[PDB]
């Protein structure tokens, strides 16, 4: 059941790179695509992610795609920019300036159908596709603007697969242009109506999370990356090693998506580790379970406690007690049953695997569909009127085609979308 | 002699039918690559064994069973598995993507695609069969197959097979192994299609199976394969009468016959012991009085209900090993003055029993434990209708708020299935209800 | 922590119960259909018994013995004294009683025989002397009710020749242990006895709202057991253990050890504890009988302190423990 | 009580002992629901790829 991965933008494919990286790392993959690894138990679901190629090298199954060279140069001279296949860049020139516009309309639809066919070229040869997974970010203009055109050109081309998205909110704690707030509003529109299940990863809670647990005084986008890596690792845990479960992006929107719009997941990691460092004293399960419950171990900066889960998974790595396990869930869902909805029985799921990632002992990862997710659509929405009722910056738009209404729209359903979460969160 | 033909349906189906087949085998000594030394009359003959196992020529016993999944993962390793040789390719279908939890995409969408085909492979096995009484079907209610596509299949056997019996082994969904969060719809709706068109059917709790291997087994985190193990030998006691000879439940007409006066109450209750560990050497052999009475410790049931909160309107004793008729009437006196069993007016107040004199047989290196004398008793108590109020209510908890009934829906299906589904079982509790006050 | 639910608002009981839970700082109460938790203080309709006992990692422990209502249904009560050969033939202690149905033979079979006998034939539901007055009576009511004797010689308290009842608080726990509270109650009748013409209402039949007078001897018509105790030492040289308790021991622990085969929860996937509420009356002769039982009950607001926490003691304690006795363990 | 209809075979016997007395749809229509089915599914997915058009 294989998965076709795609990264648009500067954050897409950073992301991107460093996600190929670490799970490559872990499947005992080399830069040069050739197994040096200990365990068939790394082989058994490798096919999930990586193509079989000659003289058995592994190639990712990755298409990495951008409007100007700048950033996918610097994967291909990155670590493990050897083990792409060079057919599957797909750039463009004059760049997308942090223009939602330009990705979604003008710059790239010139580039769109070439990333289309080397997608078709990947679907092709897969035993069973079951969808797709994008990286990308919502603050700019490539990854924002064109990372959703392809998703609903994508959904058009493969209508019963399943659309994954990571897609990293814009902060301004770590702010790029003033017109971010612009360029996620356009593009959340299009996730609620053409995604199956997206990770919001907050830029602000990864920056609170370097700034203060972290200690990291002035944290760099490598820094809120490495979180981003070790979150997209372990939600990919189930897919990428053999389980329980049997695990596959369906039955997790199925399980995970009560209603077809309320599909933003809190993703959550634990324990919270900085670059280079180590941690020596590892973790007792009791403090596993306590963190990653924690909204200092939330990517997106919204306070659970200020909303009510209504589905939530947890993966858990490494060797550990598995009825220790259990008995400590059953803790925070007996102690905590206020912040679950009671009419959606049974909605904490628990999977483990034994193959703990790159540095840490045991970890654990957390993935939540709460309605306090609407307080991240709510900053956002705020960010975007105190600009849009004075119709500032909006001619770097208009320039390029759109309308005042497609403003106004996306205002809207957004809108729609926070008041849908509040509807389920008062019960 | 008469054939009856297993069918596996999903996960849940094939593993059981994995861990009955294989005590089967275990039972009538035949070997992993088919082969009988026992059986005499090579290449066929109408032996009881025979219900179960056809012969060819080359002295293989092959198993009267269809195997089905919308997913290769689970019967490839009956394929690659100890018992490969003993089933032909043609038995074991699969498709290429299960029905993701959802009970409308194993019904509508990939189960209309599939059961002519396996109706078709099916009447192969119909097609060496002299005399044909009915099928046995292995499913679950949570999964998208266990529950979708086996209320197809059902609906299908009832028309090419009209005359002919069909009883269900289904797994009752539990949280500590739930696969899902919808498994109730999926129960619900599976239930309620299907109603008709069985003609008894054993509900297993995975939460009673689950707690039994943990106490008597003394294991801490129970494996499926601890699981099925266990559930096989409950399954080994209900089919004995159709693979040994005797005069207790030798059709499949009996089961109904016995277990079943109401057509729409035929969910019995079944009751298994003793489980004693392997590991535990030092043992105290239990004694039918000892054994008998434990078939009355909800403990011991495959669905944890309160029986003296009911009426009874059959009950079966099956014994297997070292038991005399006088040991059993002795050890029913004992405890008809200790214990609240009543009956409905309208039935004797009797217990019917069958003695087998071979041993329940033990998987080598498995978890249970050898015994001298085993015992399954199947009651038709109205308490099993708490596992229905159980699953309701978690079925109108989640539907009030429709929750997740658009995965249903975007597959054909229409919210109003939900309600007849759900009316359904509405009525089928009140039935249960009638008949126990 | 622990956690439980509140599902009777009107239990003037439970209401304390959870009120000296929470006032301990390990107590949480949920919303009353939330399903994770410890204990349950369930309702009086349909309590569903079938959905306890299902959740992975909890203990579920509840206030109501399924199947007691046999013993707290009059038309049960009656049914399952006559049945059972633990309490048959005639129990000395139960007043001869009939079930009658409203649109039978032996309520008359006897009837006969109290004024062919010239014996004491006067019965009760509401009382009346002549059988047409009831049988008719009934079918106007459309509910089934019971009948049976009226003990026409009742012990008197002096002065006032004051009829009364006694009502003793019974806890069994989940481990089937019969504990008896050590403090009872008597509802005498502020008014004296009528012992011919019964037709008067509110002259005889007790009842703690039906005197609705009502608080004039001592406050709410309660004598408590230090008062009746010195009243049969000082009146009739003897005690309230030898005259009247022993026997109300043994017709609790007769009632209880009866239905226990059929309610115990020795060995159920949830546990149950229930307070009981028995009724007596005593005759002249000193002789306990049992009016009847009440699985629903209530305290004295002088008592409300001390038994609403012995509960919480040997019967919610006992299952969830934290970090001289008021029962009397009846025996068996 | 009464022990009846005993019958004793070489692997083990049976009997009943008693302690007291007492006191389908068509083919044709299969379709008609299962292809009915299949059009909701299509007039969803149309209503979809109309729905990309504009
Ligand atoms: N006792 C037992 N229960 C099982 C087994 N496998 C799955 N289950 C239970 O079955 C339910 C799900 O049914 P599955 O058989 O896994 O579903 P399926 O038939 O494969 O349907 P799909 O969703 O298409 O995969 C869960 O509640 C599990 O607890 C098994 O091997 N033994
Ligand atoms: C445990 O996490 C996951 C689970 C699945 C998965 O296939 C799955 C199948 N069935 C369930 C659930 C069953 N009951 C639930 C209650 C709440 C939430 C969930 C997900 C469930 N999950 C897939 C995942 O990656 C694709 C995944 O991430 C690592
Ligand atoms: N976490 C993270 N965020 C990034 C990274 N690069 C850019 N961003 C964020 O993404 C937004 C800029 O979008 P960008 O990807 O550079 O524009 P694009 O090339 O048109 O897709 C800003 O809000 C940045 O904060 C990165 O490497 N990591
Ligand atoms: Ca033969
Ligand atoms: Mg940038
Ligand atoms: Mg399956």
């Amino acid at each position: 059941r294989e998965i076709v991965h795609i990264q648009a933008g500067q954050c897409g494919n950073q992301i991107g790179a460093k996600f190929w990286e670490v799970i490559s790392d872990e499947h005992g993959i080399d830069p040069t695509g050739s197994y040096h690894g200990d365990s068939d138990l790394q082989l058994e679901r490798i096919n999930v992610y990586y193509n079989e190629a000659t003289g058995n090298k592994y190639v990712p199954r990755a298409i990495l795609v951008d409007l100007e060279p700048g950033t996918m140069d610097s994967v291909r001279s990155g670590p493990f920019g050897q083990i792409f296949r060079p057919d599957n860049f797909v750039f463009g020139q004059s760049g997308a300036g942090n223009n939602w516009a330009k990705g979604h309309y003008t710059e790239g639809a010139e580039l769109v159908d070439s990333v289309l066919d080397v997608v078709r070229k990947e679907s092709e040869s897969c035993d069973c596709l079951q969808g797709f997974q994008l990286t990308h970010s919502l603050g700019g203009g490539t990854g924002s603007g064109m990372g959703t055109l392809l998703i609903s050109k994508i959904r058009e081309e493969y209508p019963d697969r399943i659309m994954n998205t990571f897609s990293v909110m814009p902060s301004p704690k770590v702010s790029d242009t003033v017109v971010e707030p612009y360029n996620a509003t356009l593009s959340v529109h299009q996730l609620v109506e053409n995604t199956d299940e997206t990770y919001c990863i907050d830029n602000e809670a990864l920056y609170d999370i370097c700034f203060r647990t972290l200690k990291l005084t002035t944290p760099t986008y490598g820094d809120l990356n490495h979180l981003v890596s070790a979150t997209m690792s372990g939600v990919t845990t189930c897919l990428r090693f053999p389980g329980q479960l049997n695990a596959d992006l369906r039955k997790l929107a199925v399980n995970m998506v009560p209603f077809p719009r309320l599909h933003f997941f809190m993703p959550g990691f634990a324990p919270l580790t900085s670059r280079g460092s180590q941690q020596y004293r590892a973790l007792t399960v009791p403090e596993l379970t306590q963190q990653m419950f924690d909204s200092k171990n939330m990517m997106a900066a919204c306070d659970p406690r200020h909303g009510r889960y209504l589905t939530v998974a947890a993966i858990f790595r490494g060797r550990m007690s598995m009825k220790e396990v259990d008995e400590q869930m059953l803790n925070v869902q007996n102690k905590n049953s206020s912040y679950f909805v009671e009419w959606i029985p049974n909605n904490v799921k628990t999977a483990v695997c034994d193959i703990p990632p790159r540095g840490l002992k045991m970890s654990a990862t957390f993935i939540g569909n709460s309605t306090a997710i609407q307080e991240l659509f709510k900053r956002i929405s705020e960010q975007f009127t105190a600009m849009f009722r004075r119709k500032a910056f909006l001619h770097w738009y208009t320039g390029e085609g759109m309308d005042e209404m497609e403003f106004t729209e996306a205002e809207s359903n957004m809108n729609d979308l926070v008041s849908e979460y509040q509807q389920y969160q008062d019960a | 002699m008469r054939e009856c033909i297993s069918i596996h349906v999903g996960q849940a189906g094939v593993q059981i039918g994995n861990a009955c087949w294989e005590l089967y085998c275990l039972e009538h000594g035949i070997q992993p690559d088919g082969q009988m030394p026992s059986d005499k009359t090579i290449g066929g003959g109408d032996d009881s064994f025979n219900t179960f196992f056809s012969e060819t020529g080359a002295g293989k016993h092959v198993p009267r069973a269809v195997f089905v999944d919308l997913e290769p993962t689970v019967i490839d390793e009956v394929r690659t598995g100890t018992y490969r040789q003993l089933f032909h390719p043609e038995q074991l279908i699969t498709g290429k993507e299960d029905a993701a939890n959802n009970y409308a995409r194993g019904h509508y969408t990939i189960g209309k695609e599939i059961i002519d085909l396996v109706l078709d492979r099916i009447r192969k096995l119909a097609d060496q069969c002299t005399g044909l009484q009915g099928f046995l079907v292995f499913h679950s209610f949570g999964g998208g197959t266990g529950s979708g596509f086996t209320s197809l299949l059902m609906e299908r056997l009832s028309v090419d097979y009209g005359k002919k019996s069909k009883l269900e082994f289904s797994i009752y969904p539990a949280p500590q192994v739930s696969t899902a969060v919808v498994e109730p719809y999926n129960s619900i709706l599976t239930t309620h299609t299907t109603l008709e068109h069985s003609d008894c059917a054993f509900m297993v709790d995975n939460e009673a199976i689950y707690d039994i291997c943990r106490r008597n087994l003394d294991i801490e985190r129970p494996t499926y394969t601890n699981l099925n193990r266990l559930i096989s030998q409950i399954v080994s006691s209900i089919t004995a009468s159709l693979r040994f000879d005797g005069a207790l439940n030798v059709d499949l007409t009996e089961f109904q016959t016995n277990l079943v006066p109401y057509p729409r109450i035929h969910f019995p209750l079944a009751t298994y012991a003793p489980v004693i560990s392997a590991e535990k050497a030092y043992h105290e052999q239990l004694s039918v009085a000892e054994i008998t009475n434990a078939c009355f410790e909800p403990a011991n049931q495959m669905v944890k209900c309160d029986p003296r909160h009911g009426k009874y309107m059959a009950c079966c004793l099956l014994y297997r090993g070292d038991v005399v008729p006088k040991d059993v009437n002795a050890a029913i006196a004992t405890i008809k003055t200790k214990r609240s069993i009543q009956f409905v007016d309208w039935c004797p107040t009797g217990f019917k029993v069958g003695i087998n004199y071979q041993p329940p047989t033990v998987v080598p290196g498995g978890d249970l434990a050898k015994v001298q004398r085993a015992v399954c008793m199947l009651s038709n108590t109205t308490a099993i209708a708490e596992a229905w109020a159980r699953l309701d209510h978690k079925f109108d908890l989640m539907y009030a708020k429709r929750a997740f009934v658009h995965w249903y829906v975007g597959e054909g299906m229409e919210e109003g299935e939900f309600s007849e589904a759900r009316e359904d079982m509405a009525a089928l509790e009140k039935d249960y209800e009638e008949v126990g006050v | 922590m622990y956690t439980f639910v509140v599902r009777d608002e009107n239990s003037s009981v439970y209401a304390e119960v959870s009120r000296l839970l929470l006032a301990t700082g390990q107590w949480k109460r949920l919303r009353k259909d939330n399903p994770r938790f410890n204990l349950m203080l369930g309702e009086r309709n349909r309590l569903p018994f079938g959905r306890l006992g299902h959740e992975p990692g909890l203990v579920q422990l509840v206030n109501y013995y399924r199947g007691a209502d046999k013993l707290c249904r009059k038309a049960s009560l009656v049914k399952l004294i006559k049945t059972s050969p633990e309490l048959s033939e005639s129990c000395t202690w139960f007043p001869e009683s009939y079930v009658i149905y409203p649109t039978r033979e032996v309520f008359l079979a006897a009837y006969n025989r109290r004024r062919e006998g010239r014996e004491g034939n006067v019965w009760i539901a509401l009382i009346s002397s002549e059988a047409s007055e009831l049988l008719d009576f009934i079918d106007e009511q459309g509910q089934v009710h019971v009948i049976q004797k009226y003990l026409e010689k009742p012990l008197l308290l002096e002065p006032g020749h004051r009829k009364f009842d006694i009502r003793s608080w019974v806890l069994v726990d989940h481990l089937y242990n019969i504990y008896l509270y050590r403090e009872g109650v008597l509802r005498t009748s502020s008014e004296p006895y009528n012992s011919a013409n019964f037709q008067d209402k509110t002259c005889h039949l007790t009842n703690h709202c039906i005197q609705k007078n009502y608080g004039r001897y001592e406050e709410g018509n309660e004598m408590f057991f230090e008062e009746f105790n010195q009243y049969l030492m000082d009146a009739l040289n003897t005690t309230l253990e030898n005259s009247i308790l022993l026997q109300i021991k043994h017709i609790i622990r007769s009632c209880l050890m009866c239905i226990e085969p059929a309610i115990s929860t020795k060995h159920l996937h949830y546990q149950s504890f229930q307070l009981f509420g028995f009724d007596f009356m005593v005759d002249e002769e000193l002789k306990v009988w049992l009016i009847e039982v009440n699985g629903a009950p209530a305290c004295a607001q002088k008592l409300y302190a001390e038994l609403c926490q012995g509960i919480v003691d040997v019967a919610i304690s006992s299952v969830f423990p934290l970090a001289t006795s008021i029962f009397i363990k009846l025996h068996h | 009580m009464e022990v009846i209809e005993l019958n004793k075979c070489t692997s083990g016997q049976s009997f009943e002992v008693i302690l007291k007395p007492p006191s389908d749809p068509s083919l044709e229509e299969i379709q008609k629901k299962l292809e009915a089915a299949e059009e909701r599914r299509k007039y969803q997915e149309a209503e979809l790829l109309k729905h990309l058009a504009e």
